[PDB]
């Protein structure tokens, strides 16, 4: 079934990856492109010298080892495989509380 | 029937993957929702929140 062929095709991705290794640990550096949509900016605190924004914090590289070539479609999996692939480590530097 | 619950619950699970909606390249998921609001809570006014 094609439901049985993306969990295969899935399971053979994750089988042998090492989430300490970032795309091409030896090699050029990756390519991580941003975006952001800002759904607010609520307050603007002239007493914290702050400011709180709410944002889709969207990043986009390219993993070569989560490559397929089985089925034709765009793969959307659960919010919880991520915590099992390679994901830059991003932060905000003059952050506070987010 | 403790032991042919559990058989159950486990023939349930076996083979199972969480990553895929039901129907992932053969259908479209339909969720159903609803509300029970139990408590509508304070407008604040200053934060435009509720
Ligand atoms: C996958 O995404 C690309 C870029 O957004 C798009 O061109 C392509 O049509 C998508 N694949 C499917 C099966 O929709």
């Amino acid at each position: 079934s094609n439901m049985s062929l993306v969990k295969e095709t899935v399971d053979r991705l994750l089988k042998g990856y090492d989430i300490r290794l970032r795309p091409d640990f030896g090699g050029p550096p990756v390519a991580v492109g941003m975006n952001i949509d800002i759904a607010s900016i609520d307050m603007v605190s002239e007493v914290n010298m702050d400011y709180t924004l709410t944002m889709y914090f969207q990043q986009a590289w390219r993993d070569k080892r989560l490559s397929y070539n089985v089925i034709p479609l765009n793969l959307t999996l659960d919010n919880r495989v991520a915590d099992q692939l390679w994901v830059p480590d991003t932060y905000f530097l003059n952050d506070k509380k987010s | 029937n403790t032991t042919v619950f559990t058989r159950i619950l486990d023939r349930l699970l076996d083979g199972y993957d969480n990553r895929l909606r039901p129907g992932l390249g053969e259908r479209v998921t339909e969720v159903k929702t609803d509300i029970f609001v139990t408590s509508f809570g304070p407008v604040s006014d200053h934060d435009m929140e509720y």
